[PDB]
């Protein structure tokens, strides 16, 4: 009949806090309504069928409706939500101004929130995130439009609205790669692709439940997963401690499961813990290492275990004739001053970085198949760190005296 | 008389509703009904204390 | 008249500003405002940030700028706005004579004392802070167990959830963090190079550290052997045991190492029963070789919680050991340890024990000494990868 | 007179630890003992259990 929940809001219709009304998706997954918390009414979205409430998105989380009057409905071929006092206090700001009826508002099975016409889609949620990516979402940019969709965390446990944490990626750079950053300090960087993985969440894998990609073309830099059983539920969300984490709904435990968390070290995971030249290692102490070849600008500070000035070549670079360490299981350094060329190979990019007299370091792009493409340095490298198990070769460019063959 | 702790731990948090999730993860681990559960949540970890007899 | 001396005569109050310094001038005693509340504590003396590494009255603090330290009627007690006790050593003997006097000495250590000797001292109640020279654990004579209580917050200096606390009745003594009533991490036994749980603390060339384990004593002490170098353990408000030392060049209390150190593996039973836990595998936690998952419908959800059994009942006779390398020894409540017999003469003990389930040397040094034998489930492991111990684990023969 | 002003620019000093009661001036102290000069001001701010110092320098 008619008393439960549609997937559906037309344009004649509208739905209301005192109405008690929501959204539900096909397949019953999601659930679109209102909410209280703060002492602040809410639109979002969360599980249907979980006790627990898990808010995955939140339409209006910077503006927050003041009280139990709330209503949302289409206005002018447009999606809106109205305070007590009929003004409006969040919109879809519309792409299209010859957008044709009938409109309609839908939530969609995989929980985009849309508004569409005859002619397609007008707006999206899936869009606009808040703190989570859901499976089908793009982390990461349109290209043609500029849109880069990123992540905001809540201010707190209770409080919905912008917080200082961010998950986002920067493409103005060698590479993108993906950042942390609180207000604007530049906390944890995940980086770059590799390609199966970011280099700085070595956790992240293919589930029995899940696969994830990375797509990097004419169209789009960005990051998705899928998953593949419906019953099963897994989402990203940087929460308000500023960690970004995989969590998957797991019914034994009672609990969303945390599959992995970032940053998972406290110790080497912060954004240059170890000065230039140096890298962490999360076994050894101290927990910055002079790359092989260098030496710490100041001793007395290094032997204190004050890392902040890095370290120095131990002989002048001479360009013909230099060699290279090899670095293992290596965290790549911040590619501000790096370039790719990802057609070309190791041997390849060796004898490029060589000739380059500015050249201070070289690895591959990808480590697919035994690994491929070229990115090459510049100057000072930051931000290194090694794994135990994962990661990938790094040559640093040395003077011939201090080279080992 | 006078209760004992049954301790179940995993990672996570508490939530909003850590002492009835713990009381559920208890049932579903051991056919048993618990008084109650206790959780705490520091360590980014769940930490279950739930209180059986004796 | 000292600067480390408060007679019967003389007062600390607020409003006069009055302090006690230790002599060599490390340590400065006297009252300080947070929380909008009155404390009486102690701080170094020379360093401009304040870092108070102990609280006398946490718990009972001042409304207000008014307040006096005294001794009164041969104690020591804190009296509020309305000249009523606040704080006070509860003292413990009867026949105190005069001279009564406070005392700061040059380690910290806030003394009352009698022409018969100490009648209080703040080293017996410590804070949330380990001072050098002070012990951490078992006074046995007394019974008394000296252990850690976290301020609850950056600005609140009252017992917050977090405790740090040697427990003696198991077969080693064990360091635990508790949040309330929460077993929340287990340090674990003395190896005695180190403890099991924290693999980063280490002698340094400016401190060094023992675990002394006689008849007067359970309890653990480090020394600062640079005067100009400040080094301390605390653990913090948010439940982190950490080593500080004061590093100038960073302007910062620097922390050389914390416990827990890692989320992921270091909480306690993060992995169930007959698993442990590695950080650089996915799952976190492994079945012990010769074990396999107890629910493997749990186990692949990466549900942990019921952990892993043998593959292959023992047969006692016959049965043989799998050796696990960099181990967090288990918990050892269900262990015997022999110090006198070693790792060849500890496996045959085993052996011929049908209870006995894994055994380990009870001291690393020198190649290994000492037994440690275990009864039952194996709980709270994981390992490292370049530290830890090793680990036998009883198996039949077959799966050896 | 109207000329363009010098680019403001951020220096970066992160370590293990916190920012305290006082972490901007200790931030300030941490950057003129590392490049034996004066910064304008430095924010502080400390998740991670590390405390990151966001200097304002020319
Ligand atoms: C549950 O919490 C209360 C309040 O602190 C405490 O008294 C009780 O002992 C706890 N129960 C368990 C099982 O730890
Ligand atoms: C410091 O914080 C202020 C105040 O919020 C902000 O406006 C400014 O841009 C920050 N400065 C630096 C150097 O990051």
């Amino acid at each position: 009949a008619a008393a439960a929940a549609l997937s559906t809001l037309s344009s004649t219709e509208s739905l209301t806090i005192s109405s008690n009304r929501t959204l539900v998706s096909p397949g019953n997954i999601f659930e679109l309504g209102f909410f209280r918390t703060n002492s602040r009414w809410y639109l979002g979205m969360w599980y249907k069928k979980l006790s627990g409430r898990t808010y995955v998105w939140v339409a209006n989380r910077d503006n927050p409706l003041s009280n139990s009057i709330g209503t949302l409905k289409i206005s002018n071929m447009n999606l809106v939500l109205l305070d007590h006092s009929n003004k409006s206090v969040w919109s879809t700001n519309l792409t299209r101004e010859n957008v044709r009826s009938p409109v309609v508002a839908e939530l969609l099975a995989n929980g985009n929130f849309v508004v569409r016409d005859p002619s397609g889609f007008l707006w999206q949620s899936f869009d606009y995130p808040t703190d989570t990516l859901l499976p089908e979402m793009k982390l990461g940019y349109d290209l043609k439009t500029g849109l880069n969709r990123f992540l905001v965390s809540w201010r707190s446990s209770d409080d919905p609205s912008s917080g200082d944490f961010s998950y986002k990626l920067d493409i103005q750079r060698g590479l993108p790669e993906f950042y942390t950053f609180k207000d604007n300090t530049l906390v944890h960087r995940t980086g770059p692709w590799n390609g199966i993985r970011f280099s700085g969440i070595p956790e992240e894998q293919q589930l029995s439940y899940m696969v994830y990609n990375f797509t990097e073309n004419s169209e789009e830099v960005a990051y998705t997963f899928l998953v593949t059983n419906n019953s099963i539920y897994s989402r990203l969300t940087i929460n308000f401690s500023g960690f970004f984490e995989r969590l998957t709904w797991t019914p034994s435990l009672v609990i969303w499961n945390p599959i992995w968390s970032s940053p998972a070290s406290f110790q080497c995971d912060p954004y240059m813990i170890c000065g230039p030249g140096s890298y962490c290692d999360v076994n050894t102490l101290p927990l910055c290492n002079c790359i092989q070849g260098f030496k710490p600008l100041n001793v007395q500070e290094w032997d204190m275990r004050d890392h902040t000035r890095g370290c120095i070549r131990r002989t002048r670079l001479s360009c013909r004739g230099d060699g290279f360490t090899r670095m293992k299981n290596m965290k790549l350094p911040e590619t501000t001053m790096a370039t790719v060329d990802r057609s070309i190979g190791v041997k390849e990019c060796e004898k490029k970085c060589l000739s380059d007299c500015n050249c201070t370091a070289f690895a591959n792009a990808d480590i697919r198949d035994g690994g491929t493409g070229c990115v090459i340095w510049t100057g000072r490298l930051d931000d290194m760190r090694n794994y135990a198990v994962s990661g990938q070769d790094l040559y640093v460019r040395l003077a011939a005296a201090d080279v080992v063959e | 008389r006078k209760t004992c702790v049954h301790r179940l731990n995993s990672g996570g948090s508490c939530g909003k509703s850590g002492q009835h999730d713990c009381e559920a993860f208890y049932t579903n681990k051991t056919n048993q009904k618990a008084f109650y559960c206790n959780c705490t949540s520091p360590f980014r970890t769940r930490y279950c204390d739930c209180a059986i007899a004796a």
